[PDB]
């Protein structure tokens, strides 16, 4: 790859300066190239591939949004170039996902790690499904929602068996599967139930907090509760 | 209004 | 290039929707695309161009000021990476630079035209060499400072000549020229000067104010006020 | 603070 002959090291370094400089899609790049190297990624280095790629993906999805909104209007009571465009769009976002997918199912998901990061990867994996699930139809889609649930239920398992009720990729990942319930599957009950039991739970073990963590375990804890407040 | 996923935090 | 095939129409409308998107380089790619059918631009066309390549530029500069300021920090009282990554922005940020310029001498600075199209073309001329004078060096950046100049005030004897003191490209030409001055050519007085000659006498025949351009009129006066007070 | 230039309007 491009990235091929630069030492990890510095890969990370630029993933980092990137960061600040709002460069995020050299940022991405930068992180596959660490990846591709094929280490283990620290907490901090999955911070960087995570926030690099949701990033990049979510600049994709408000586009595709917005275009896919046009869209839908013009097909309501005339050229091509609505549809040409948003396909353009969605085109490259699908390329994005096939290359965290990618990423992850080569070199991130593996048997053994720690369930941080075993979970994290699985999370991840259930997100990139989830966001070709957004803009697929047919016999692709079918598929890609299965495949998504599979991943999330996944990392559910291990993280309600290796992780407290507080951690935040355990609580990040419950707000996540139940995003895909609600949008994704048509599942508003499944996915209420999901926000409910996974906020009651981290309350009722509020202890289990970490010092160095507990900022966002209760940022997701309120979040759990604005989709709730919503969702009723 | 759509439902809220997890956020980026660094 | 990749947008031969398609309509100049369809160029058109699929910037506006790129704008719409916030895609602001799918936008530039469009315009660029547009552009080199030949044709004319109109002054709605124009505001696409200026605002998808100042968009995709504004980005740029806004990353190699913060890598430059990280730069020079680390070189007052250790690895490469931070220089070689500042250089990597620099030249895409030159590529963009050198783009837009080729699109203003290939195709749309003539010598007829009315002078809204003459003054607003030549101001991006001088606007994107100034960007270039930004991060030059040396032998390189001597002669960008000049021909920044030159553009400059080429634009400012039509404007004065052919516009009212109020024209909103008359006063952005202005105002740009102002910056140019201090920030660029370290003319500080020159830039004072001009900027105060330029809103005392848009003030003076402030009835001159177009219905359909009043408002970008007067947000530049201010500009030129903001620009004034922070010098003075 | 850097001096101010014309900004985008559309
Ligand atoms: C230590 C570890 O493996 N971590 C920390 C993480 C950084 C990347 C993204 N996440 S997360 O998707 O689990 C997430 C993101 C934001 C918040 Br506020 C959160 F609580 C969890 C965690 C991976
Ligand atoms: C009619 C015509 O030729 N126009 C209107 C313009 C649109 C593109 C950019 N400008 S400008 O750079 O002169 C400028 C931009 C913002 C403001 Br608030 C302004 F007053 C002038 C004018 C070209
Ligand atoms: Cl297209
Ligand atoms: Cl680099
Ligand atoms: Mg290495
Ligand atoms: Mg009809
Ligand atoms: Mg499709
Ligand atoms: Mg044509
Ligand atoms: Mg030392
Ligand atoms: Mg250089």
């Amino acid at each position: 790859g491009a990235m091929g002959s630069m030492e990890r090291a510095s890969l990370i370094q630029k993933a980092k300066l990137a960061e600040q400089a709002e460069r995020y899609e050299d940022m991405a790049a930068f992180m596959k190239g660490a990846v591709e190297k094929g280490e283990e990624l620290s907490c901090e280095e999955r911070n960087l591939l995570s926030v690099a790629y949701k990033n990049v993906v979510g600049g994709q999805r408000a586009a595709w949004r917005v275009l896919s909104s046009i869209e839908q209007k013009s097909n309501e009571e005339k050229g091509p170039e609505v549809r040409e465009y948003r396909e353009k769009v969605e085109t490259e976002l699908q390329g994005v996902c096939d290359t965290v997918l990618g990423l992850l199912d080569s070199h991130l998901i593996k048997e053994a790690g720690d369930a941080e990061s075993r979970v994290f990867y699985l999370k991840m994996k259930g997100d990139y499904y989830r966001y070709l699930a957004e803009v697929a139809t047919g016999d692709d889609k079918k598929r890609i929602i299965d495949s998504a649930r599979s991943a999330y239920q996944e990392a559910m398992d291990i993280s309600k068996k290796e992780m407290p009720p507080t951690n935040p990729i355990r609580l990040g990942l419950a707000l996540n599967f139940s995003v895909f319930h609600y949008e994704i599957a048509n599942s508003p009950e499944e996915a209420i139930s999901l926000a409910k039991t996974t906020f009651d739970e981290a309350m009722a073990d509020l202890h289990t907090l970490s010092e160095d963590s507990y900022k966002d375990s209760t940022l997701i804890m309120q979040l759990l509760r604005d989709n709730l407040t919503l969702w009723t | 209004q759509r439902s809220t996923s997890t956020p980026n935090v660094h």
